[PDB]
């Protein structure tokens, strides 16, 4: 007798889903060599 | 752009022979030249006196023209002042005091190529700022 | 003190939790990884790659001058990389 | 609903970013931005 | 029914107006000594030559400045760390000539504010109240340390102490900025912190607890008049304002311990003014703020100038034109 | 009835679970000690300056004579690896005996043994403890001592050619030289006991300190305190702890001013110049390179009417000029060769300068103690190049750091420990509130 | 009871985070803002609009990425995606500065949805609405500084950029050109701010320590009841200590409440207001009086003259790479130096 997707659900992953992928946009970035 | 060949591309003495090092050499004179020169010779200028820096253009002034790789490894050997006048090993880092500038100390014969070749390579790449000072930085 | 959604101790701490985000969690780190280590990440949004700031022999910045002329000068100097 | 300890969680993904931020510090010193 | 009891009763008087206190007995002369220097230093003073260059700098109203532009010089670079006071002097005019009268109030002050944080304890334990308000006093007490004497220290002059004036403030600050680069100092980004967060905080508390004010009063008259001074009853509702905040951004982001609030009030502040205070006693040793000029470069090797390149140009001009008549040789070394 | 992030402050009365503690956590220092001299031995590269490669151990040892000869030039990096070594071991035991007496060692020691059990309330007791710490540290004193006199003695920067190893013969026993210090004024041209300046001072002090730490201990294992001293204190954990932190606080800033100015026991060789030292070797390069030049440095000039390159300080003393001004009170080998009874000689500037001199001046000048939180060596204005920050400032500002909180340490336990004692460290007793039953301020 | 009071009950229950009308302005423009400035800190450059690299994919770190402002040849341009100037190219638009503009009105949007939310939760509540007025600090702050005054100068480009170092770079632009330091307006938001910390810090500092006695533990933290009627600390014993170490104190919780909330937000305004001026270039740069002393009397020297020194300093020395587009060439001749440096 839990929803599990809820608006909580939405506003989190609005925020995590993006997030892991721009650290590891970032992550990959550290081994660029001019 | 990109550290090309024509970049890399030195003179080696006055008679006009050139020498092209490489990638390797270039950023292995930069890593020698920050370990055994940088603390007076940032930016190609020169802290303990100002008057005279690593411009190509007043290399070739001085006396022993210092502006080709024979030049700056006789100078980094065997240095002397800008007229060639006096000897300034006991006061200026060289393999000949090496004693007393114990950093001199384990640099082989390559190792002096490499750092004449950034100091010749250097000002095709930033130019006005090699030796230019706080005012180019 | 609580609203009905489900508390968040008790949802990581659950085998469920965890057995879909060990996939979506490194998933989505290894598509952020990729959009750069292809170079896509340049291409969309117009970053210059570290050997294409200046043409070989220039030390003039690339600098938009124009309004209304903005996107096609842009599009010269790239062409003058080209 | 419990199962995975709470503290299993907090130290790992304590770790998790220490891994992660170490990188960008270790990136300061090389390739792009290491003045290098 | 001793004299000297009587006399250590009447200093620990809970009773006067004033609490004075053991602490009060070194505090009252050393503050009345800075402040009656300084009164009269402001307005009289001569022109001081702070930079030991005999190039001496108007600080007082009577020479020309008004009250943004005076100041109380620093004193002069001939005499760097040397203790100064008048009886060292062949004349108060060589005194007044060379910034005698600064030592004599940021000494005096530096004193009577170290003694203003002990008199805190004191009356604290007299009244039987908990002991640590001189704590969160010591964030601004440190600070001042360091801009009057840490940072003195670590460049060997109380010419480089910051100025008893508006402008001489200003004037401290920038040259800080180019000589230590203090805006990329994290401590400095720290202490912004705390001064802005407790700006907020300070500004959150007082709506949060004026939002939620009980009924009292009728709206002819201050809402104030709903509180008399030693009622019992709390005088505004914490869940009303708890169930306010709870919902602007979400439940746990809020407190509902009223202890727990304002010890985090205390905190937040009080930490990241140490953190400042901490910068300017730490770059008074010249480990400075981050350098990040020519980090990037191009393939070729081109700098690619970023915001801080154009931070240091800005901290160039600053640097070319401190002081623009004190430095014989090119580098400014302290 | 402490919430778990007071929770060491469960331990105040349990005294075996406390002295696994101190010991364990004496473990961690001596750790640490062995490990980072580990580090630092194997990042070590002789043909560079301690300076140049963020070393603070090993500039330590070498000043204790160890591994150096002439000139500061490392000879023999073996007894660096010893002291890490032995320092790194001995953390096991301490390491063993502290996790031991805090996890299965008896909770409470006073049942086990009346000798090391204690009550923070028996002033006896605790004043016998101190007493026989007070010899262990009269001991560790002697121990400088018989170094320096028995055991090849210490690194000697002003000894004559370039400084070197010297076994103390004379140390200072004079107590008008060695108290004289405790009574030199702490601003500029004295520097309180900062100034010190000769290994002889350093040793003899050490014999009196040793002396006097001995004294003490006897003395309070005999006695108890006095009445003036029992109604002057509070008794408790708390309080003691507090006192030491007003102690390690005030301990904190002198070490910092110490490695700033003082550079005989902390030799420039190793540490880098200081501050004033650095200025100064600046104004010197210059005077040096101008006048090879032909310029008369003693009749130069400057902008401002003071000389370019000398002037007088305030006292008539010749010195340098420019806002070096402000360190004339800077001493050091390289430089006092050049001073005469009224301050730097002018003959002597314009004929007896050496090679050894102006390479030592250009050296220091361009290792001046400043540089950037990411390492870069320089002004703030300086570009990347250089990866350099003085150990000075390292050491001066980590310390500051921590005298400071030490102080802040001083005053919550010492207010803490006032406010218990009394009984109201928890509040406000509403039945029974002091300002309640107090008259009116009006 | 139709399609709008369905969706007003949806609007406004009470779930983990509420959303409400003011969320449909709200969320979106703060999601946009935040998303707008992570995106052109990680991938976008400065190159064209500044010559400057301003990302984490350039190179830069947490300090001196930025979304920098748009090429001054912009003018105050709104910068709309589908707009004239990149005409719906995405990859041009990200190089000509629209990111600048994505975020600044995105984020000006999502801070009037912000303030009315705090009416709107405010209302439903049943409390007074002092939280969001006290919230329109923070609003004439952002719109004098980011709006405002660029709309006063010649672009977008003289606003601040979104970055740690920008905005660095954009307090010293201030001392070296409008001599804000010496605006009064300025010294009042100063002091207010300042005044905020103090009055935040010693509030919390004499609650901590006025406590009372109400539970065992020598953590006083669990002996507070969230719904007690009691006052948990003495304002009796509060206002004697400071009455007694400073000579006046607070008698009413009534009016210190309210001073905290109007010390700091009077103070925001009013540096706004002085925002507003620079805008038009009307600083409080000289006082007259001052310099024709000067200009008269070269031994008259004050901490006022010395300050200018600086600010020429600053100006000479970083306008040809500050402001680009004007090809500002200073020989070296002509830069002002004092001596030697
Ligand atoms: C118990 C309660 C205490 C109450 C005491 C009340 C009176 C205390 C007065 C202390 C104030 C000290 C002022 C510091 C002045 C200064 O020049 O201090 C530095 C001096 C060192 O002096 C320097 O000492 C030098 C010694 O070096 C000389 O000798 C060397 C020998 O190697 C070298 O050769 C060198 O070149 C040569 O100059 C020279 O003498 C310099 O001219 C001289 O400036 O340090 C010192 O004496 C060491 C002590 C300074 C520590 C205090 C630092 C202040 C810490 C404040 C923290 C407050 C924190 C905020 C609280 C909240
Ligand atoms: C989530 C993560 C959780 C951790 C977060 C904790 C928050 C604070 C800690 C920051 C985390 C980042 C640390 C790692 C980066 C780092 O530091 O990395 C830096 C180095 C490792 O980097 C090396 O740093 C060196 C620094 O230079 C040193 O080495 C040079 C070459 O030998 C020269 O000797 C130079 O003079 C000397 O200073 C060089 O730059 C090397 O090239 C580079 O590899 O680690 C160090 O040093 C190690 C230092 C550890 C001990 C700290 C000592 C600092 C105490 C002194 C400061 C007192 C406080 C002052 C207040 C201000
Ligand atoms: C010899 C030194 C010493 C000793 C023995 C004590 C001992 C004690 N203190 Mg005191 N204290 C000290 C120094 C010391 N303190 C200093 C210098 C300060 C000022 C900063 C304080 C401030 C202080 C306060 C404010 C309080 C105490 C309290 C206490 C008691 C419980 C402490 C506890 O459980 O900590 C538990 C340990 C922690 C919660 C961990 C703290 C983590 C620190 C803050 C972060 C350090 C991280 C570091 C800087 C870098 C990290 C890098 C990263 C990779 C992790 C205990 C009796 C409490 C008390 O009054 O009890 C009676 C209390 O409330 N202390
Ligand atoms: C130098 C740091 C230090 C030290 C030495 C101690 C020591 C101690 N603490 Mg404190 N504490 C510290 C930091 C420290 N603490 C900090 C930072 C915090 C805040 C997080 C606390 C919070 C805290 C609380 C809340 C309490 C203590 C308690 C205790 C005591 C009993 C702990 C116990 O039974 O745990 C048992 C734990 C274990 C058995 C887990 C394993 C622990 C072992 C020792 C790890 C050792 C690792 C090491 C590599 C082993 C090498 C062995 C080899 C040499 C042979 C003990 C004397 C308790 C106390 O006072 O008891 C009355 C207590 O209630 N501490
Ligand atoms: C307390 C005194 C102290 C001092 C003066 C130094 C000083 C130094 N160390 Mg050491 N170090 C210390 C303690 C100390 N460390 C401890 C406790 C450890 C164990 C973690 C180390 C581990 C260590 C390593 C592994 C290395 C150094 C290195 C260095 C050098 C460069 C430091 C740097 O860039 O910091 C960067 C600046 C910071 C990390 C800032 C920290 C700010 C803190 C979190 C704030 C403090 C809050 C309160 C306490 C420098 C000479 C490096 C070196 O050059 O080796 C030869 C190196 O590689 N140190
Ligand atoms: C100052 C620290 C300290 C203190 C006060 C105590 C105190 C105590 N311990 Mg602990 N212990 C310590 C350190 C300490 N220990 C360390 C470091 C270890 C690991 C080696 C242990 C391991 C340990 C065990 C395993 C046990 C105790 C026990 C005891 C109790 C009785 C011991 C006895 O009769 O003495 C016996 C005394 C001697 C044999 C004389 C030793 C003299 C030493 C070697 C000279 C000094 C060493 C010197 C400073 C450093 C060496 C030089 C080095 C620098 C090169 C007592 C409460 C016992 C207990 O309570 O159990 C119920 C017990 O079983 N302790
Ligand atoms: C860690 C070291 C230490 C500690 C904690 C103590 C602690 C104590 N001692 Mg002991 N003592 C020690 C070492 C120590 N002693 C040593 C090594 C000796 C040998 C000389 C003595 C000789 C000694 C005697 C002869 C007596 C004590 C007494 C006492 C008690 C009262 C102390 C007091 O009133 O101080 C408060 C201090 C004062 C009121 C006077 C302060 C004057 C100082 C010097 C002024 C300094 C000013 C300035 C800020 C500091 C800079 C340095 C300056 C000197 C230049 C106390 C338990 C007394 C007692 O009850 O004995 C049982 C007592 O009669 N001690
Ligand atoms: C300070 C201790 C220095 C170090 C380290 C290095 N150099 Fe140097 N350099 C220094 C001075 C004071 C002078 C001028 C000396 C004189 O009286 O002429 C120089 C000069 C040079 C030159 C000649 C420049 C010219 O325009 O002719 C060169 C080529 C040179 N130095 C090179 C050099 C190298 C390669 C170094 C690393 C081994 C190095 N210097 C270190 C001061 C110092
Ligand atoms: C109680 C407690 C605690 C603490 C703990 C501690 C602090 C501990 C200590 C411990 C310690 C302090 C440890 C130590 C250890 C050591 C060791 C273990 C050693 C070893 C060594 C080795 C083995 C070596 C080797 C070698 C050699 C010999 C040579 C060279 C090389 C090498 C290095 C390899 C805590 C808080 C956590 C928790 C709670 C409780
Ligand atoms: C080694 C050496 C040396 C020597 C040294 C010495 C000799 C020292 C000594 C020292 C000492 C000898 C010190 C002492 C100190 C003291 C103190 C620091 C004090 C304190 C006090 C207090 C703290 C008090 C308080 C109080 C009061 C006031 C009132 C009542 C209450 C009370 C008690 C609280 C020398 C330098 C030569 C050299 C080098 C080395
Ligand atoms: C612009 C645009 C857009 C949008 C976008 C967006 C919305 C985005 C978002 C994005 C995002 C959303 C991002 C994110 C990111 C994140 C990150 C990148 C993070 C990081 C972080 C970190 C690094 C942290 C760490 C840490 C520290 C440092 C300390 C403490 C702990 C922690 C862990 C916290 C669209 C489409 C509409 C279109 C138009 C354009
Ligand atoms: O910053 Mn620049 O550095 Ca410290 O000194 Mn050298 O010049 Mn002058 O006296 Mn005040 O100021
Ligand atoms: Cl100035
Ligand atoms: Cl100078
Ligand atoms: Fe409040």
């Amino acid at each position: 007798s839990y929803p599990i997707f809820t608006v909580r659900w939405v506003a989190v992953h609005t925020l995590a889903v993006p997030t892991i992928f721009f650290l590891g946009a970032i992550a990959a970035m550290q081994f660029i060599q001019r | 752009a990109e550290l090309t060949p024509e970049v890399l591309t030195v003179p080696l003495n006055s008679e006009g022979k050139t020498i092209t090092l490489t990638e390797k050499q270039y950023l292995e004179g930069k890593r020698l030249f920050q370990y055994a020169c940088a603390s007076c010779h940032v930016g190609g200028i020169t802290k303990t006196n100002p008057s005279l820096d690593l411009r190509t253009e007043t290399l070739a002034l001085a006396t022993p023209p210092r502006d080709n790789i024979e030049g700056l490894v006789d100078y980094m050997k065997n240095p002397t002042t800008y007229d060639g006048e006096q000897e300034i090993a006991e006061v200026h880092p060289s393999l000949r005091s090496a004693d007393i500038f114990p950093k001199m100390r384990n640099l082989t014969e390559k190792d002096l190529v490499a750092i004449a070749g950034h100091i010749l390579v250097e000002p095709k790449i930033l130019g006005d700022k090699w030796g230019g000072g706080k005012v180019y930085y | 003190g609580t609203t009905g959604e489900r508390p968040f101790s008790d949802i990581i701490t659950s085998v469920r939790y965890w057995v879909i985000h060990s996939i979506t969690i490194p998933a989505l780190f290894i598509a952020g990884w990729l959009f750069v280590s292809t170079g896509l990440a340049y291409d969309v949004f117009g970053t210059p790659r570290p050997d294409s700031y200046y043409a070989q022999e220039q030390r003039s910045i690339p600098l938009v001058t124009d309004r209304f002329e903005a996107k096609q000068q842009v599009e010269t100097f790239l062409e003058q990389l080209k | 609903g419990g199962r995975i300890p709470l503290w299993i969680v907090a130290t790992v993904a304590g770790m998790g970013v220490i891994v992660i931020v170490g990188l960008f510090f270790y990136g300061a010193y090389a390739g792009l931005g290491s003045s290098l | 029914a001793n004299l000297w009891e009587r006399f250590c009763n009447w200093v620990t008087s809970t009773d006067n107006r004033l609490y004075v206190g053991w602490f009060g007995v070194i505090m009252i002369p050393t503050l009345l000594a800075a402040t009656i220097c300084f009164v009269i230093a402001f307005i009289a003073a001569p022109p001081v030559d702070i930079d030991g260059i005999r190039e001496p700098v108007s600080g007082s109203l009577l020479y020309g400045n008004n009250i943004i532009t005076g100041a109380v010089v620093p004193s002069s670079n001939a005499i760097g760390l040397h203790f100064y006071p008048i009886w060292e002097a062949a004349s108060l005019d060589e005194w007044l000539y060379n910034g005698g009268p600064y030592q004599l109030i940021i000494f005096h002050f530096l004193l009577g504010a170290s003694c203003y944080m002990g008199r805190q304890w004191e009356l604290s334990y007299r009244l039987g109240m908990r002991p640590w308000i001189c704590v969160a006093y010591s964030a601004p007490l440190a600070s001042a340390f360091a801009v009057f004497l840490i940072y003195p220290i670590g460049q060997g002059s109380f010419s480089d102490g910051m100025p008893l004036g508006i402008s001489g403030t200003f004037n401290f600050m920038i040259v800080f900025q180019a000589e230590h680069n203090i805006l990329m100092h994290p401590f400095h980004q720290l202490g912004v912190a705390g001064v802005f967060g407790g700006a907020l905080f300070c500004a959150m508390h007082g709506s949060l607890v004026t939002s939620s004010l009980i009924r009292e009063t009728t709206e002819t008259e201050s809402a104030n008049y709903g509180y008399k001074f030693g009622q019992e009853e709390e005088t505004y509702n914490i869940v009303a304002a708890h169930g306010y905040f709870g919902r602007l951004i979400f439940q746990y982001a809020s407190f509902n311990n009223s202890r727990s609030l304002h010890f985090f009030l205390a905190a937040w502040p009080v930490v990241g003014v140490w953190f400042t205070a901490l910068g300017i006693s730490t770059m008074a040793f010249n480990l400075n703020g981050f350098n990040f000029n020519h980090s990037v470069i191009d393939a070729k090797g081109n700098v690619i100038n970023t915001w801080a390149d154009i931070i240091n140009r800005a901290n160039l001009g600053m640097e070319v034109m401190h002081e623009r008549n004190a430095h014989n040789f090119p580098l400014d070394l302290a | 009835g402490f919430a778990w992030w007071a929770g060491n402050a469960r331990l105040i009365n349990l005294s075996g679970k406390l002295l696994g503690a101190h010991v364990a956590h004496a473990g961690l220092i001596v750790f640490w000690a062995g490990a980072m001299t580990l580090f630092e031995l194997a990042h070590f590269i002789p043909e560079k300056p301690m300076y140049e490669q963020g070393l603070i151990l090993i500039p330590h040892i070498a000043t204790l004579g160890w591994g150096v000869g002439p000139g500061g030039e490392v000879v023999d990096t073996f007894p660096f690896f010893v002291v890490g070594v032995v320092h790194l071991i001995s953390s096991a035991v301490l390491g063993f005996g502290g996790v031991y007496h805090a996890i299965r060692g008896p909770e409470t020691l006073e049942e086990y043994s009346s000798f090391f059990g204690y009550d923070w309330k028996d002033k006896n007791k605790m004043t016998t403890i101190l007493g026989f710490h007070l010899i262990v540290l009269g001991i560790g004193a002697l121990l400088l001592v018989a170094k320096a006199m028995f055991f090849g003695g210490l690194y000697d920067t002003w000894a004559p050619g370039g400084g070197d190893v010297r076994v103390i013969t004379n140390p200072t026993l004079d107590p008008r030289v060695i108290f004289g210090y405790l009574l030199k004024s702490p601003f500029g041209g004295e520097g309180w006991i900062v100034s010190v300046n000769n290994l002889e001072d350093v040793v003899g002090g050490h014999i009196w300190i040793g002396l006097i730490c001995i004294a003490g201990g006897i003395w309070h294992i005999l006695t108890t305190p006095f009445g003036w001293a029992r109604r002057a204190f509070i008794w408790s954990g708390e309080a003691y702890l507090s006192y030491s932190l007003g102690a390690l606080s005030m301990m904190g800033f002198i070490a910092t001013c110490f490695v700033w100015f003082n550079n005989t026991v902390y030799p420039s060789e190793f540490y880098g110049p200081t501050g004033p030292e650095a200025s100064q070797a600046q104004a010197m390069t210059f005077l040096i390179r101008d006048q090879k030049l032909g310029a008369n440095v003693g009749s130069a000039q400057g902008p401002t009417g003071l000389g370019k390159y000398l002037m007088r300080s305030p006292t008539g003393e010749i010195i340098f000029g420019g806002e070096t001004m402000r360190f004339w009170d800077f001493r050091g080998p390289w430089l006092e060769p050049l001073r005469g009874p009224n301050g730097l000689d002018l003959n002597k500037i314009k004929n007896d300068i050496q090679p050894w001199q102006e390479r030592r001046a250009a050296e220091y000048m361009t290792h001046a103690p400043l540089g950037s939180l990411n390492s870069v060596g320089g002004v703030a204005t300086e570009i990347n190049s250089v990866n350099f920050v003085s150990p000075r400032s390292w050491l001066a500002t980590s310390h500051f750091v921590l005298a400071f909180f030490f102080l802040v340490g001083h005053l919550w336990h010492a207010g803490r420990a006032r406010a218990a004692a009394a009984g109201f460290e928890k509040g406000i007793d509403r039945e029974s509130e002091p300002v309640l039953s107090m008259p009116s301020l009006d | 009871r139709g399609w709008f009071d369905i969706l007003d009950d949806w609007l406004k229950r009470d779930r983990f985070v509420f959303v409400g009308w003011s969320g449909i302005l709200l969320f979106p423009c703060a999601y946009l803002a935040l998303g707008g400035w992570l995106t052109g800190t990680t991938f976008v450059t400065s190159w064209y609009t500044h010559g400057l690299a301003s990302s984490y994919l350039e190179g830069c770190n947490f300090l001196t990425v930025a979304v920098s402002t748009p090429a001054n040849s912009m003018g105050h341009s709104l910068l709309l995606l589908w707009g004239p100037e990149a005409q719906g190219d995405f990859t041009r638009w990200c190089q000509l500065g629209g990111l600048w503009t994505f975020i600044a009105l995105h984020g000006a949007f999502g801070l009037i949805g912000f303030m009315l939310r705090q009416f709107e939760i405010a209302r439903l509540v049943g409390v007074r609405p002092y939280n969001a007025i006290a919230f329109s600090a923070p609003i004439a702050v952002f719109v004098s500084v980011f709006l405002i005054y660029p709309l006063g100068q010649s672009s977008w480009f003289f606003a601040p950029s979104f970055g740690v170092a920008a905005i660095f770079r954009f307090l010293l632009f201030f001392q070296g050109f409008h001599n804000w330091t010496l605006n009064p307006f300025h010294m009042m938001g100063v002091a207010g701010v300042l005044g905020g910390a103090l009055l935040c810090a010693i509030h919390g500092a004499t609650v901590e320590n006025t406590l009372f006695q109400d539970g065992e533990g020598a953590s006083t933290f669990r002996a507070f009841n969230p719904t007690q009627a009691e006052e948990t600390y003495s304002m009796v014993t509060a206002n004697r200590f400071w009455s007694q170490i400073f000579g006046i104190a607070f008698s009413n919780k009534r009016w210190l409440h309210f001073f905290m909330l109007f010390v700091p937000v009077t103070g925001l305004w009013m540096s706004a207001i002085g925002v507003v001026g620079l805008a038009l270039n009307l600083r409080s740069y000289d006082f007259i009086s001052q310099e024709i002393r000067a200009a008269e009397d070269p031994e008259f020297e004050t901490f006022y003259t010395k300050n200018l020194l600086l600010n020429e300093g600053i100006r000479a020395w970083m306008a040809p790479q500050d402001q680009p587009h004007e090809n500002f060439v200073f020989p070296e001749e002509v830069l002002p130096r004092g001596n030697a440096l």
